[PDB]
């Protein structure tokens, strides 16, 4: 990364989508990368992400207002880059450095998904998904997250 | 009435207690260096009147200033037991009040409290010199409001 | 105040007038020090030939700053490896010989003097230029930057949160302490954070010579010895 | 690998024969350090007091770190003579203010969840 | 005849805090080693970890 | 400054030094508290142009 | 250099002191393993931890040489080697205003031989490493506690020891004296996990296992 | 700040406090933050 | 560049000797620091008096701390736990919750204030200038639960000291 | 506006003395011997 | 705005009041309770709701640099209106 | 139990303990010992401290920061009583005068007092208490001590149906009143001992152990409503203690066997003083008066707790006495005082 | 090649009695061994 910017004009601005309340969309930090519209089509197996627009703006979103069904939908947290897609439970409970993260598994399914707690201070605050592949890759179920 | 009088005996005595003190003072740390700058002639904390060594036994008050560490811990609750009465002790500075800097070492008492009892705390890393005069000041206050020879004949 | 990068904040307007003012008058009071001390044949008596160490003993001693200046070695950080900006700055390194108190007595003294012509010189050509490096991975950038350029507020972000990696490395940089030979043997361990910083106390390496120093004079002198030894509890106690 | 560098000591013998000694040295030193330190306690609680620290390490075969534990009990007993410890210091090791803590299973549960 | 000093007196873990916290986080410790004098002890420190990063300061 | 001419000659005697013309302390030769307001420079790389952070 | 950023490097001192380098090594092949300069013009001299009064000896009175004046000793406790601890010693040469760094490996049960003989300055630096590291040095007149406490117990900058210790003291009335207690923080430390997942400087990577 | 009286604000106080320690009115910390893990509620009935 | 500090040699000449005589028979050199402390005698102290007037500072002055707000009264603290962070002695520790209007700001703000070491890292880490250090130096107490601050205490010296913080900053945001 | 930041007089600054000013005082030392037996021998006549 | 809890002490903003059961309301009694007595909860509803003409403002928070970083909120979502997430001020396109 | 209040720690300062204490009369021999073992494992002790802050100062070192809080109150007030056990999960007392005050007659310190803290601690809400009864009061005793603590004893075990009532028979510790009481003869001329002091005996008792009672009777839930007895392990005429401890202080031993008749005199002439009396008529004959061995009550033992020997722990207060001429000795040197043992 | 009392000793480094660590945390701190897992965020 460089050290200052040379941006002197105006700034571009998203509306704010709701589409569940489990997970927190601001889409004026969204990179346009399409990791959660490919994430939900192929893995989650349900189309309620798309980009829409022509040139700059380039929103993505639903469109018409809807809400993210997928029992896996948490996931889409993790996969994106950004602030755009946050946890709501979590939104502004913690910050990232003072987690002492430790190692268990999912007991809402059979699966016994491995996961992160994530604690601090002597209690939990985010369940996070660990990487096992073969079980379950990365990726934990929205029960459990 | 009796209770007059002891009222003004109490007013009399502590009147010196609260304009004649002796610091014994506990160099230790950056809070220990900026003590004597308070008795440099830009403050004069002789001008109340206590003097800037005062020795062991010709004090009142100990200023505790500076980290307070274990290996000290021994030799400083034998020197305030040396300390006669009426003995107060003005933990200077965030090392010795809490720990400051240092609250979470291995070799370091957190705060002079565990070690002893403390009238007046003093915050600053260092405090700046009247901020402790101040603090000074405030025991000076707290001489004041003493119920001694008035809890004395109550009993 | 001073950083990895710089100084963090700026000089204030009329600070360096007030540095002129007390420069000018401070040389006057160190006269007046001189002439209460300097000729006081109580003080000299108490303090000639009073602890006293040899040039290879203190040499090897790891003595630094007043003491080999004080016994004759001609050696000086700023000047034999003038770091910082020392090299483009005249003075003097006040040696003497004997190696007595007396004399480390006058070469701090002197060294006040060779001190207060090196203000005058700075102050004199002060320079215009930023307080810190133009890098803002390594320097928080300006405040009016941070609330109105995005990239300095990511790297005052995470210069502010884990801050710069140090690579990896070993380096003992040592500089001309007032007191003594100030050091710092910094390992990296490419991370955020110091994986180990051994400081080279001046006092520490002076203080262990107190067994030289403090040979055959008599038990009053032992406290002058320490304060010519010019131990400080603060570093030689780490 | 296999072959070490003994400390001062190589074999087992004359290893525990410098605990011996050490052992002789404390032993004689007991009774002066309460005597100068103007203590509370008695010589005899002392002597197996010292005996059974002797003890708590008596369980280890390497020459070397046994070596290294002799000098460190020599890194005690100089402290003590030279009266350069101080009450608290001896007392720490007679450990009297800390409360007794759990000892059985049921004892522990009771308390607190802390195995 | 003996001139054996027991310091230690002051000893705080200075270098062991160092290993845990940050180099920004760090600075503050050199200023609080030597209790006579704090800005110098800056000089060192600072002069010791831009000379592993690399980077010189401005002649300002 | 306030010490009149009769104690000023005993000081300078008795110190034997001209202590008129710099005192120890600050009457009037000290920069307005206050200050106008500055305008800090700008440094070698605030350009839009050839500064990659790269090189 | 239109750059005033950068570190501004001195190639001179770089091979001159590499220079000295190969010289320190064919003289003295018994004894170092490795010869380093680094990019911040300064050697480090990696030796045998048999050889420490011999070498140290040599580089004090060679006349092409004469590095003395010892600047400081101290290990790094490096946890994933089979030697943890890692002696260095600082020399600052006077008639060459150079700085050399001598590094050994050492267990936690393999003694040093005491440097005291060679620099006599050492005869301090060595007694808070005997205490604060917990390695010995071999036939020195005294190695006892000058930095932590009295009848402390344990090896406080070796990496395996917390920041707040085993211990806790306070003043116990009962007792009249002050007694120390397992630890118990008011506050806990809390840690920091805050290295950037992201590949760092690439100059200096770890190549493929 | 008759020459220059600090800007007017809703929040400032309208008259300043000097240190209060030593007095009955001094300073007490407490908590700030709400309960958690909160004891599970038991219902009554008379029994089963 | 080396200056001799003691090199000169006492000329054995009649003058010098009688100079060197005179001075120890009869002391001058002492009788000189006589005159040098009475001339101190006849000048002014340099004593100021206490509370009635205090030594000088400086608009960077680091003190007591104090969170602040907007002209609005909103309160500036945003809970991006930037303070913390880099709190040296690790003072700092907040707790952050979705409020209910929706701005989502700190629950808990507790300054250990014998634990800070008024660096003035907190202040300058703050994006908002929420956390800023008061001028104040004489909040000295005698309980050290009152040392300890919290949210509320913080709020109410923003609300007591608010001329001095704007102004201080008023004075100082060109510079830092 | 011009960049103004701390900066020295366009001339620098005043000479600033740094060498050693302890006066040269007192008379003679044959002069205080003189004055003394002066003194002296006042006494006893 | 702070209502007084059942136990004769106040609620911080943040919902906080002791039960009458704690024990550790001693260490209020002899003493008071320090609470703030403005809100900030209730210090944003009486800004006025700022009615500007135009898709994407940048709410700077006052003072300019003695502010908070810029945002460049959004006017578009009739039904809410814009809220810079520093200052919480209220902006809304009129009618739009 | 009340949520902020499940036990947590292994025992630290800083771990909550559970126990909320309201010691009464903290400011005395006893009162510091035992608030230090509340304040070893971390219970809020919430005393009225009546005194200047100063006396009460030296209570501060011995507790987490925040737990002793020091709470201002009357002693014939019951809203201070009100407001200090106000919220409190155990209320302890140790309300007691040795001598007579004009202010406090005798039976104020030990019978409305007593009592006057039971009723409004249950009207608050209390759990427990452990207001404490010396073992030897008698209610037909020529001592106002024996009569006044006996009579206030069934009030508040009445009034507070729960409250263990401590019975000390003579708690020996650093400042008890008895070993220096005893030293203090050196300066008093010949030891007035009644009848060569051949007619009475003694149990005392070590006070730490008392101190480890309480908080043993506690957290042990059998001690409500029960009365505990809490006596040493060997017991000793009294002309033994006197030649024994002048013997550990190594002191000329000068016993005098003075009249009874003239001892009551001179115990009221030794109360002429206005300031703290010497010596009361009350303990003149509270001295002579010795103890009884009611095996039914409960004691140590049972409740959990060793009960020490005087011979070993008197050295600790036993230093203050001897002067250099023997302050250098050590234990034993004494001869082991011989116990009459039941 | 290295003569200093070259001696074989092969019992399993155990330098448990010097570390400093007390009586319990030496056995009932059962430590883990594992590579950190990915921050799945990152
Ligand atoms: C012994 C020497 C003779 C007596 C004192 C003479 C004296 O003070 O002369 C003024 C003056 C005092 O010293 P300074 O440094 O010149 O004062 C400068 C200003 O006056 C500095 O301003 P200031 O401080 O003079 O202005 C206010 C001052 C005004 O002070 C005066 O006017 C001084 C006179 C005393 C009042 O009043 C106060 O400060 C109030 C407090 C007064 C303290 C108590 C004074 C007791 C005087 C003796 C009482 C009997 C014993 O000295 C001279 O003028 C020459 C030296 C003394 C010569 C005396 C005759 C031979
Ligand atoms: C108000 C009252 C003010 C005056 C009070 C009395 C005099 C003391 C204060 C003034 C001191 C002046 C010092 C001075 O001039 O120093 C430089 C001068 C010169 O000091 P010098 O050391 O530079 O002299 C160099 C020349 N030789 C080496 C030959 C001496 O000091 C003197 O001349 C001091 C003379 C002291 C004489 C003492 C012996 C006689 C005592 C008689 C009884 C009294
Ligand atoms: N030798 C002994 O002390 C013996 C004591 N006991 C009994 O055991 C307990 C010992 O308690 P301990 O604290 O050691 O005793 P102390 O006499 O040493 O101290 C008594 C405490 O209670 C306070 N107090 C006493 N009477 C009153 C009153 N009328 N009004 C207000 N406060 C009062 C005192 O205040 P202040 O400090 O101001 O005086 C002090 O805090 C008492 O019940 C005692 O009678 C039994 C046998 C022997
Ligand atoms: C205040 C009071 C004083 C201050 C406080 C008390 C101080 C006490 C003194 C310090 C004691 C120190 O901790 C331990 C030490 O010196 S040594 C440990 C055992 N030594 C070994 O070598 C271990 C291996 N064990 C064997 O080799 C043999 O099994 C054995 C020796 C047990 C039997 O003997 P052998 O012969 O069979
Ligand atoms: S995953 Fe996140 S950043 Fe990527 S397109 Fe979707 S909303 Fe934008
Ligand atoms: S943390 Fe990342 S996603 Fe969030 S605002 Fe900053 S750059 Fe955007
Ligand atoms: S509080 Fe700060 S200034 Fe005072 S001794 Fe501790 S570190 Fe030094
Ligand atoms: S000044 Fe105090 S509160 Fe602020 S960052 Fe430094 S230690 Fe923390
Ligand atoms: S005070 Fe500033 S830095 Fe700290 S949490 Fe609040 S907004 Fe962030
Ligand atoms: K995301
Ligand atoms: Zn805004």
């Amino acid at each position: 990364g460089s050290d200052r910017s040379r941006f002197l004009e105006g700034k571009r601005a998203v509306e704010d989508k709701n589409i569940g309340p489990l997970v927190k969309t601001i889409m004026t930090r969204c990179i346009q990368c399409t990791r959660c519209i490919r994430f939900a089509s192929e893995i989650a197996g349900v189309d309620d992400l798309g980009t829409t627009g022509r040139g700059n703006d380039m929103q993505v979103g639903t469109y018409i207002e809807k809400m993210f069904m997928s029992e896996l939908s948490g996931n889409i947290i993790d996969i994106c880059p950004v602030g755009a897609l946050t946890s709501k439970p979590y939104a502004f409970t913690a910050r990232p450095w003072e987690t002492r993260k430790t190692e268990s598994i999912d007991v809402m399914d059979a699966v016994g998904s491995n996961i992160v707690v994530s604690t601090r201070t002597g209690e939990v605050m985010r369940i996070l998904p660990r990487m096992h592949e073969d079980i379950n890759e990365e990726w934990i179920s929205d029960k459990t997250r | 009435r009796g209770e007059y009088v002891v009222a003004k005996l109490d007013d009399l005595v502590n009147w010196a207690r609260r304009s004649s003190l002796w610091p014994m003072t506990f160099g230790l740390a950056c809070c220990a260096v900026e003590m004597m700058h308070m008795a440099a002639p830009r403050y004069d904390m002789d001008r109340f009147g206590v003097v800037f060594r005062a020795s062991p036994r010709q004090s009142d008050v100990m200023i505790v200033a500076g980290t307070l560490t274990n290996k000290m811990a021994p030799a400083l609750r034998k020197v305030y037991d040396q300390m006669p009465e009426p003995r107060y002790v003005v933990s200077m500075g965030s090392c010795a009040n809490g720990g400051g800097y240092y609250h979470y070492s291995y070799s370091v008492v957190r705060g002079c409290d565990r070690i002893v009892p403390v009238d007046i705390y003093v915050p600053g890393c260092p405090p700046t010199a009247e901020a402790l005069l101040y603090g000074i000041l405030q025991l000076q206050r707290k001489i004041k409001r003493e119920k001694r020879l008035r809890i004395w004949y109550r009993r | 105040y001073i950083r990895p990068g710089g100084v963090h904040q700026d000089l204030p307007l009329g600070l360096l007038d007030d540095i002129y003012e007390f420069s000018k008058n401070f040389s006057f009071r160190i006269d007046e020090l001189e002439e209460m001390l300097t000729n006081n044949r109580i003080w000299r008596n108490r303090t000639v030939d009073i602890g006293v160490v040899t040039a290879e003993d203190a040499l090897n001693y790891g003595f630094s700053g007043v003491m080999l200046r004080g016994s004759g070695i001609q050696w000086d950080l700023r000047k034999t490896q003038p770091y910082d900006v020392y090299d483009q700055v005249e003075f003097d390194v006040p040696i003497g010989s004997r190696g007595d108190c007396y004399d480390r007595y006058l070469c701090r003294v002197e060294e006040m003097r060779q001190s207060l012509r090196i203000i005058s010189q700075c102050l004199n050509k002060m320079p215009p230029g930023e307080i810190k490096v133009d890098d803002a991975k390594v320097s928080p950038p300006k405040r009016a930057e941070m609330k109105t350029s995005m990239e300095s507020l990511i790297h005052h972000f995470k210069l502010y949160t884990e801050g710069y990696q140090v690579p990896p490395g070993a380096t003992y940089t040592a500089i001309e302490a007032p007191k003594g030979e100030f050091g710092v043997y910094l390992v990296s361990d490419g991370s955020s954070r110091p994986y180990r910083c051994k400081i080279k106390a001046p006092g520490f390496a002076h203080l262990a010579g107190l067994d030289k120093m403090s040979k055959g004079h008599m038990l009053a002198d032992v406290v002058a010895i320490i304060g010519t030894q010019d131990i400080v509890f603060g570093e030689v106690d780490r | 690998g296999t072959s070490v560098k003994p400390i001062f000591s190589r074999d087992m013998n004359e290893a525990k024969r410098r605990v011996r000694e050490l052992y002789r040295a404390w032993y004689r030193e007991v009774p002066n350090t309460v005597h100068l330190f103007q203590l509370d306690i008695s010589v005899k609680q002392g002597r197996d007091k010292v005996r059974e620290m002797f003890m708590k390490n008596a369980h280890v075969t390497d020459p070397r770190v046994v070596d290294l534990l002799v000098i460190k009990g020599k890194m005690e007993l100089e402290e003590t003579i030279n009266v350069w410890k101080q009450r608290t210091h001896i007392m720490r090791f007679f450990h009297e203010t800390e409360a007794p803590r759990p000892t059985d299973f049921l004892s522990k549960f009771y308390v607190g969840h802390d195995p | 005849r003996k001139c054996d000093p027991h310091i230690g007196l002051l000893h705080r873990g200075t270098e062991k805090l160092i290993e845990y916290k940050t180099y920004l986080q760090a600075l503050p410790y050199f200023d609080r080693l030597d209790y006579v004098s704090m800005m110098c002890n800056e000089q060192a420190y600072s002069l010791a970890v831009e000379k592993l990063l690399n980077i010189q300061p401005p002649p300002r | 400054a306030s010490a009149t001419r009769v104690i000023q000659l005993l000081r300078n005697w008795a110190s034997g030094r001209d202590l008129q013309a710099k005192l120890q302390l600050r009457y009037q030769e000290i920069s307005k508290r206050t200050q106008p307001p500055p305008k800090l420079p700008v440094g070698p790389s605030h350009k839009l142009s050839n500064n990659y952070y790269c090189t | 250099d239109t750059r005033p950023t950068i570190r501004p490097r001195n190639d001179v001192v770089h091979k001159q002191l590499s220079a000295f380098g190969q010289y320190v090594a064919e003289i003295l092949p018994k004894y170092v393993q490795q010869v380093q300069v680094s990019c911040f013009n300064e050697l480090e001299i990696f030796i045998h931890p048999d050889g420490v009064i011999p070498v140290l000896t040599f580089l004090r009175d060679h006349t092409n040489a004469q590095f003395k004046s010892l600047a400081d000793l101290t290990a790094v406790d490096v946890p994933t080697r089979q030697n943890r601890f890692e002696i260095v010693y600082n020399l600052l040469s006077l008639r060459f205003n150079s700085q050399i760094r001598v590094k050994t490996y050492t267990d936690e049960l393999t003694p040093i031989e005491s440097s005291v003989t060679v620099y006599k300055a050492a005869n301090w630096y060595e007694r808070e490493i005997w205490d604060m590291f917990g390695v010995f040095f071999a036939n020195h007149p005294d190695l006892r506690r000058i930095l932590t406490g009295y009848g402390f117990e344990g090896h406080p900058f070796r990496k395996d020891f917390p920041l707040s210790g085993y211990v806790e003291l306070r003043y116990d009335d009962e007792v009249k004296r002050v007694v120390a207690e397992p630890v118990e923080l008011a506050q806990e430390f809390r840690k920091f996990d805050l290295n950037s997942p992201w590949e760092a400087f690439p100059a200096y990577r770890q190549p493929p296992e | 700040p008759t020459t220059k009286p600090p800007t007017a604000r809703k929040y400032i106080w309208t008259n300043h406090k000097f240190n209060v320690s030593g007095t009955p009115q001094q300073y007490v910390p407490y908590s700030t933050t709400r309960k958690k893990i909160q004891e599970w509620v038991p219902p009554s009935t008379p029994y089963k | 560049t080396y200056k001799f500090v003691n090199m000169r040699e006492p000329s054995m000449d009649m003058k010098s000797v009688t100079d060197r005589a005179a001075q120890t028979l009869l002391w001058t050199e002492l009788v000189r620091g006589l005159g040098m402390t009475l001339s101190y005698l006849f000048r002014e102290p340099a004593t100021i008096n206490y509370p009635f007037e205090k030594g000088p500072l400086s608009p960077r002055f680091r003190g007591e701390h104090a969170l602040r707000r907007y002209p609005s009264g909103e309160e500036r603290c945003i809970a991006c736990k930037l303070c913390e962070a880099v709190c040296p002695a690790q003072a700092i520790t907040i707790e952050a919750e979705p409020r209910a209007d929706g701005s989502r700001r700190t629950t808990r703000y507790d300054i250990d204030m014998t634990k800070c070491i008024y660096c003035g890292f907190c202040q300058e880490a703050c994006p908002v200038d929420a956390i800023v250090e008061g001028p104040n130096f004489e909040f000295s107490t005698e309980t050290h639960e009152e040392l300890l601050y919290n949210k509320e205490k913080l709020l109410n010296n923003g609300d007591k000291w608010e001329a001095e913080i704007a102004a201080n900053i008023q004075a100082d945001y060109l510079y830092r | 506006s011009k960049v103004k930041q701390d900066m020295p007089p366009p001339g620098g600054y005043g000479p600033i003395d740094y060498k050693r000013n302890l006066p040269r005082r007192g008379l003679s030392g044959y002069s205080m011997f003189a004055v003394g037996i002066g003194t002296l021998l006042f006494g006893y006549w | 705005g702070v209502r007084t809890s059942p136990t004769g002490e106040k609620v911080t903003h943040t919902g906080q009041a002791y039960d009458d059961g704690d024990y550790r309301r001693v260490r209020f009694s002899d003493r008071q309770k320090e609470v703030n007595e403005n809100f900030a909860i209730d210090l944003i509803a009486e800004q006025p709701v700022s009615e500007v003409g135009s898709r994407v403002i940048s709410c700077d928070g006052g003072g300019g640099a003695l502010g908070h970083p810029r945002v460049y909120i959004n006017l578009d979502k009739e039904t809410k209106t814009g809220t810079c997430g520093y200052c919480g001020l209220q902006f809304r396109q009129p009618h739009h | 139990l009340h949520h902020a209040l499940i036990p947590h720690g292994k025992g630290g300062r800083s771990s909550v303990s559970g126990i909320v204490a309201t010691v009464f009369g903290a400011t005395g021999f006893l009162g510091r010992y035992v608030v230090n073992h509340l304040g070893r494992m971390g219970s809020q002790v919430i005393v009225p401290y009546r005194c200047e802050p100063y006396d009460t100062m030296h209570l501060r070192p011995m507790g987490d920061l925040g737990q002793i809080i020091f709470m201002e109150w009357n002693g014939k007030d019951k809203d201070s009583i009100r407001k200090v056990v106000e919220h409190s999960n155990v209320v302890i007392n140790l309300v007691g005068r040795e001598w007579e005050t004009k202010n406090f007659d005798f039976e104020d310190v030990f019978v409305k007092i007593p009592h006057a803290i039971a009723q409004v601690s249950k009207e608050a809400g209390v759990e427990k208490l452990i207001h404490i009864s010396h073992l030897n009061a008698d209610i037909k005793s020529p001592s106002r001590y024996l009569r006044s603590k006996a009579v206030g004893e069934k009030e508040v075990r009445a009034a507070f149906p729960e409250a263990t009532i401590i019975k000390p028979s003579d708690i020996f510790g650093r400042e008890d009143r008895f070993l220096n009481y005893f030293a203090s003869m050196r300066w008093f001329g010949g030891v007035p001992l009644i009848s060569l002091g051949k007619e009475t005996v003694k149990q005392p008792v070590y006070i730490v152990d008392v101190s480890k009672g309480i908080i043993n009777a506690i957290k042990d839930p059998d001690a409500k409503g029960k009365t505990f007895a809490f006596v040493g392990p060997n017991r000793y005429l009294l002309f033994d203690l006197v030649q024994y401890i002048f013997a550990v202080a190594y002191r000329p031993f000068l016993p005098y066997p003075l009249p009874h008749f003239a001892y009551r005199w001179v115990g009221r002439l030794f109360e002429v003083s206005p300031f703290e009396p010497w010596t009361t008529r009350d303990k003149v004959e509270r001295v002579h008066m010795s103890d009884m061995t009611l095996p039914h009550l409960p004691g140590l033992e049972d409740l959990g707790i060793q009960a020490t020997p005087l011979e070993l722990k008197a050295i600790e207060v036993l230093r203050r006495h001897r002067t250099y001429r023997w302050l250098t000795s050590e234990m034993e040197d004494v001869k082991p005082a011989k116990t009459v043992n039941i | 090649t290295q003569d200093t009392q070259l001696i074989a000793v092969d019992e399993k480094l155990d330098i448990t009695t010097l570390t400093g660590v007390p009586e319990e945390h030496i056995k009932t701190r059962k430590v883990r061994i594992f590579v950190p897992a990915r921050n799945n965020m990152q």
